[PDB]
């Protein structure tokens, strides 16, 4: 359940703001090497972030 | 004292120096202080984020 609000070009390798699903924070987007099963979309570390 | 028994004292600290470096490594607890600085560290980080 979105929102008007529109779905720009995914910017890859620059420091750009991301809103992934209600999702907000600050980084780089790198293509991922993890293999994610077909069900989750979160990704986390030991550090819990 | 040591000069008529210099080759037998010789023998005896080379013999000492070559267990030394078996001693290190067989038991890993030898080094454990220094490995128990460095977990500390990693845990205190770790609980902060």
């Amino acid at each position: 359940v979105c929102g008007p609000k529109k779905s720009t070009n995914l910017v890859k390798n620059k420091c750009v703001n991301f809103n992934f699903n209600g999702l907000t924070g600050t980084g780089v987007l790198t293509e991922s090497n993890k293999k994610f099963l077909p069900f989750q979309q979160f990704g986390r570390d030991i550090a819990d972030t | 004292v040591l000069y008529e028994n210099q080759k037998l004292i010789a023998n005896q600290f080379n013999s000492a120096i070559g267990k030394i470096q078996d001693s290190l490594s067989s038991t890993p607890s030898a080094l454990g202080k220094l490995q128990d600085v460095v977990n500390h560290n990693a845990q205190a980080l770790n609980t902060l984020v």
